[PDB]
């Protein structure tokens, strides 16, 4: 029974080979090449909106902590869960249909998102659009593999890295040429307020309706068809093929000589139908922890989640600690005024990055003053009055206000702290959110441009990797670029300034990208073409998780120390290299 | 079955009951000029209130029960030094025997001490930290009732707050003279105000009480936010009871303006002392007579009168215009000399159909005495715009909770000390 099932599937992997033979490589595969860029693009662009726009919807949304740290990990749980749902599902219903399917969720909600006003709301957006975008890359590898011949299978598949780099020029970009203008205050119902960022956010979602439109024009691949019994439209697709190859190179008169395809022998309604469907899900997936493929999961768990873990980790850790280091040079140059007495006068003025102590003000008015990070400490206010007041990062502890008037001022309670207020009135208060919300502005400009400038470090990796996939194999290119990760991971301590960060990070984006593509390409080419897209969106939504625990991790010691992400990263980085040097290798076979 | 009734008449204090109680007076207390039968008590020694009853009446028996009624005028507490400061304000007590009336911080206690020094005490306690206080610096009716054999009962303003059981409580003796002075206090900025009090030799039931309020009430005559009787020509804050975090305030002058409730209110705060709302925010209101034929200046039921609108320190008019859509019409701000035909009548309303005593509602009539109706609020597109409308007639008639029709008077007071 086993041995029948075996043969068949061999057989019918020869013979696929063989055809594909036949029809070439050329402008067919270009084309899909192209389309499945264009989906792939979209989950390049879909990482970056939330953290580009987090420092405005912050103030925009009255964002608390437990808020920000929890919609960045958002993108990241959907993608979870998509992966694994629509990988399952693209066994079932076919890749191109999934893919479709996947891909308009995204764009729906994230074109909801550009416009939902509340946080709740952002949140459920926000992860379903990661829903969406999450089953992307599982399908789109295992989608473009059944359209290669085993000559040159690891460099075309390779290709198809640069698009995602491509996304993450596009969000920096985009990110530069909008956001940054924060006078747009598009007025759309009085209650809400229409920004910059909630633009970026609609630009970013373009990338996916683009992907839509592409693919419509595209044939589900033959190798779906003829797993499921299938064998008319398989081979109307492999003609299509052919035909489209061979009118390009410039012979348009040949036949398509292939006539008979062996194809696998196939042996309330709507929960009927769901209940199936995930019977079949359920079984694929178990097969995939079979006899036959169980040791090959394990190595390929270990090489994904290992090498999400470390790489997510470092991608969200150079970015705090360059926030960090500026945090550290602003306080150093903080200025302290110990002690000054002052009597009737007038004081406009703009003070940042100040700590007035021991001040006894007596009479004073305060008119048309904004406070950047100023510290009042042991203070004594007495028949003041404060006017116009707008402040950020502005606290008074200690102080002892008598006498005095607040007006039109967005001085809250909760900056006052430890004070104590004597018949003192609050008169008109300025909108404000209930907490601190901070401040960031001229300082995205930089932020933008590290990103930009790891997209293009990822570059020279891509390239060298498409050229040598298929003259050094995968295993050597996978382990080769893993270990160049460990090194550059020990090497972060020799970095302790913006600068230094950010040729760092250039340095470990621009090795493990290598490394990337070839987990990609084996993964295409070790699982049977049945339960390819299932495993590879079980090992990718494993990834996702993987991803949110590094990020937890390695935020979580941001200005404490450089050993803790330095060891994890390099441990993790080790172990997914000592794993994948057990992984069979695929190089020089048809694809089965 | 009244034994002592402090009662104010041709300047000097008697008693209404048939007992000639002996009574004199210091030289430092003083009298309301508007309602001089209410009585200010200053923190000194002069400010003395002594009246001595006779010894035929003398609270000397053990199984005898008795009553006591007052209105009484507590200010605001405005720093620490008042904390924990018990003070007395009326002693009957001879010989650590006796029945006494005290104040603390948000407290006033009835205290009882029978021959064996045994102490009952009956508490009433109203916080400091609300926006907006019913108790503070308000006029507020307290009755006491003592029956020997079941509890002794505080009413404030005829509802039950705290009973006390004083069947342990043995033989109670009283002093033949009777106290009124602030006795214990450390501040020396601190009064009260007091009058009708008045002595019963029963305990009082609900009914009773009830009665004895509402005829104290003075339920015919229009009362501010302090209790006091309103008066013309002075000007008053305007406070919706329903919607109490908004104020009366103008944009534009004339009937393209409108006249809203503007938020929310602002604070005084004292650290742990009080933390009120501001009640002087917004714009002033204004009463001038116009048929009350009466030559005081207090305001009755039912008057005729005319409303004032104070803005940037001018003197406007409220009008409307009678003919436009709707019932629910916009009210404005006019200079005074141009109101022409517009509906400027308004008619004070204290008390009900049935004579039940309410707060200040006004009701908009016009030059024929056509009902234009009471005036409240209504929401147009998000913004709390005036308008007298007969919608509210309408709940009256059917007798719903209408929802706006209710306006309170706040003149600026020297026991609130907010600063304008
Ligand atoms: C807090 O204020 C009250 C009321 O004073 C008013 O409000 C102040 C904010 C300020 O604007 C004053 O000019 C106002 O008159 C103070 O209590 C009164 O103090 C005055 C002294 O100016 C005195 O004549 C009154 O008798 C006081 N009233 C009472 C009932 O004590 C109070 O002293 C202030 N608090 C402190 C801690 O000083
Ligand atoms: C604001 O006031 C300061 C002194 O209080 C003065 O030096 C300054 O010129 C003022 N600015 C303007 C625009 O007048
Ligand atoms: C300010 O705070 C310290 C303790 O934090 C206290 O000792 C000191 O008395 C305060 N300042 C003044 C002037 O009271
Ligand atoms: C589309 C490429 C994708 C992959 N699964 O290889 N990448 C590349 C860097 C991080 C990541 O998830």
């Amino acid at each position: 029974g086993e041995a029948q099932r075996r043969k068949e599937r061999e057989e019918l992997a020869q013979q696929y080979e063989a055809i594909l033979r036949e029809c070439g490589h050329g402008r067919f595969q270009w084309t899909l090449y192209f389309v499945l860029g264009l989906a792939l693009m979209a989950d390049g662009v879909e990482v970056f909106v939330v953290g580009f726009v987090l420092p405005s919807a912050e103030k925009d949304m009255c964002l608390s902590d437990s808020n920000k740290g929890m919609l960045g990990l958002i993108v990241y749980l959907g993608m979870m869960v998509g992966a694994f749902l629509w990988g399952g599902l693209a066994d079932r219903l076919g890749r191109r249909q999934c893919l479709l399917i996947s891909l308009s969720v995204n764009s729906v909600f994230a074109f909801f998102s550009s416009f939902v006003q509340g946080y709740g709301t952002f949140l459920f957006c926000r992860l379903l659009s990661g829903v969406g975008i999450g089953g992307s890359i599982p399908i789109v590898f295992s989608y473009f593999s059944e359209f290669l011949a085993q000559e040159k299978r690891g460099e075309h598949l390779s290709w198809l890295c640069m698009f995602w780099m491509i996304g993450g020029v596009y969000a920096a970009a985009m990110a530069w040429a909008i956001i940054p203008h924060y006078g747009w205050s598009f007025q759309m119902g009085s209650a809400y307020q229409f920004h910059s960022w909630r633009v970026f956010v609609l630009v970013c979602a373009f990338p996916s309706v683009f992907a839509i439109g592409a693919l419509t024009t595209q044939p589900e691949s033959p190798r779906f068809f003829l797993e499921n019994g299938k064998h008319d439209e398989a081979w109307m697709v492999l003609k299509q093929v052919h035909d489209t190859n061979m009118r390009a190179k410039g012979h348009p008169e040949r036949v398509f000589s292939v006539t008979h395809i062996k194809t696998i022998h196939q042996e309330q309604r709507w929960g009927v139908r769901a209940l199936s469907l995930g019977g079949q899900v359920w079984g694929n997936f178990l097969s995939c922890f079979g006899p036959e493929y169980r040791r090959i999961t394990l190595m390929m768990m270990g090489v994904w989640f290992t090498m999400s873990f470390s790489y997510y980790g470092l991608t969200v850790w150079f970015p705090d600690m360059i926030r960090h280091l500026q945090a550290v040079d602003y306080a150093s140059r903080t200025k302290v005024f110990p002690g000054e007495r002052v009597e009737h006068v007038t004081f406009n003025f703009t003070l940042e990055n100040q700590i007035h102590r021991g001040g006894q003000y007596f009479n004073d008015k305060f008119i048309g003053l904004r406070l950047k990070s100023v510290s009042f400490e042991d203070s004594l206010f007495e028949e003041c009055y404060f006017e116009d007041v707008t402040s950020s990062n502005t606290f008074f502890r200690n102080c002892t206000f008598i006498n005095t008037v607040f007006y039109n001022t967005d001085l809250f309670e909760y900056k006052f702290v430890n004070s104590r207020l004597i018949n003192s009135t609050f008169l008109h208060n300025k909108e404000g959110c209930p907490l601190d919300v901070t401040g960031t502005g001229e300082g995205a400009y930089m932020v933008y441009f590290v990103s930009f400038l790891g997209t293009l470090a990822v570059l020279p990796g891509n390239i060298v990797s498409a050229l040598l996939m298929d003259k050094i194999g995968r295993l050597r290119m996978l382990a080769g670029s893993s270990v160049m990760s460990c090194v550059s991971c020990f090497f972060l301590s020799f970095g302790n300034s913006e600068s230094a960060m950010i040729a760092l990070l250039c340095l470990f984006g621009g090795v493990s990208i290598a490394s990337w593509n070839a987990l990609d390409v084996l993964t295409v080419e070790l699982y049977p073409s049945d339960k390819r897209t299932t495993a590879f969106g079980f090992l990718n939504a494993l990834c996702k998780l993987a991803a949110v625990l590094g990020i937890s991790i390695f935020t979580s010691f941001v200005g404490i120390t450089k050993a803790a992400p330095i060891l994890f990263a390099s441990a993790a980085l080790a172990l997914g290299s000592s794993l994948a040097l057990k992984l069979p290798e695929t190089r020089g076979q048809v694809l089965q | 079955t009244s034994i002592l009734s402090i009662v104010y008449k041709k300047d000097d204090l008697i008693d209404l009951s048939r007992y000639g109680a002996k009574i004199n007076i210091g030289d430092r207390v003083y009298y309301d000029s508007i309602d001089k039968n209410q009585i200010k008590l200053i923190n000194l020694e002069s400010s003395t209130i002594e009246v001595i009853l006779k010894n035929a009446i003398v609270y000397n028996s053990m199984y005898e029960n008795f009553s006591t009624s007052f209105w009484i005028k507590i200010p605001k507490y405005f720093s620490k030094i008042n904390l924990n400061n018990e003070y007395t304000i009326i002693n009957c007590i001879e010989n650590n025997s006796g029945w006494k009336v005290s104040l603390n911080y948000g407290e006033i206690i009835w205290t009882l001490q029978d021959n064996k020094q045994n102490i009952q005490r009956v508490v009433f306690k109203y916080s400091q930290m609300v926006n907006i206080s019913d108790y503070i610096n308000r006029w507020i009716f307290v009755t006491i009732t003592n029956n020997r054999l079941t509890k002794s009962k505080i009413y404030i303003n005829g509802r039950l707050i705290d009973q006390k059981p004083i069947s342990n409580l043995g033989n109670i003796h009283a002093s033949n003279k009777i106290m009124f002075k602030l006795d214990g206090c450390r501040d020396p900025r601190r009064y009260i105000m007091i009058k009708y009090f008045n002595l019963f030799d029963k305990e009082l039931n609900e009914k009773e009480i009830k009665d004895l309020y509402d005829s104290q009430s003075n339920s015919g005559i229009l009362k501010d936010f302090w209790g006091n009787y309103l008066q013309y020509d002075k000007p008053y804050y305007m406070l919706n009871l329903f919607d109490p975090n908004k104020y009366v305030d103008v944009n534009n002058i004339g009937i393209r303006g409108y006249m809203y409730l503007k938020g929310p209110r602002g604070s005084v705060v004292t650290t742990n002392i009080y933390l009120n709302s501001t009640l002087y925010e917004g714009t002033k209101f204004i009463i001038k007579k116009y048929a009350s034929g009466n030559e005081d200046n207090i305001v009755r039921n039912n008057d005729r009168v005319y409303i004032n609108v104070v803005v940037k320190n001018k003197e406007y008019r409220l009008a409307t215009n009678a003919s436009q859509a709707g019932v629910e019409k916009i009210l404005s701000a006019l200079e005074i000399p141009d109101v022409g035909n517009l509906s400027q009548v308004v008619v004070m309303k204290s008390k009900d159909d049935q004579g039940i005593r309410n707060k200040c509602k006004m009701n908009l009539q016009d030059n024929n005495g056509n009902d234009i109706g009471f005036i409240g609020f209504h929401l147009y597109d998000n913004i709390a715009k005036l308008v007298a409308s007969n919608w509210y007639n309408r709940q009256v008639g059917k007798a719903s909770r209408t929802f706006g029709c209710s306006w309170e008077f706040i003149p600026v007071d020297d026991g609130w000390g907010e600063s304008s």
